């Protein structure tokens, strides 16, 4: 007696939470400790991490 | 007459303590009598590294 509207459903959800990367900074204080940078000087400074 | 010097020190001479003495050869003009005459030399650091 009923004319069914033939439509059933399925569903799902997608969760995009974080950003791809975290650029953790540990800044450099390049004259350093137990060192010295003078005017006109020339050299190299290294920070591994 | 020749008024400029260009003394340059490198990694071995600095790393031992650089002393610059003076040796003066002089002849006083005939009959001149003075007291406490000044002698002034300008030290320019032109290029360091
Ligand atoms: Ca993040
Ligand atoms: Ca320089
Ligand atoms: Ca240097
Ligand atoms: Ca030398």
């Amino acid at each position: 007696s009923v004319t069914s509207d033939r439509t059933y459903y399925g569903y799902g959800d997608v969760s995009v939470k974080n950003e791809p990367v975290n650029v953790v900074v540990s800044p450099f204080s390049f004259p350093g400790a137990n060192a010295s940078l003078s005017s006109g000087g020339q050299g190299v400074f290294k920070k591994p991490d | 007459q020749h008024g400029k010097a260009w003394i340059t020190l490198d990694a071995e001479e600095l790393r031992e303590g650089a002393v610059l003495g003076a040796v003066m050869y002089y002849e006083v003009k005939e009959g001149v009598l003075a007291s406490r005459l000044p002698l002034v030399f300008k030290v320019r650091v032109v290029e360091t590294g």
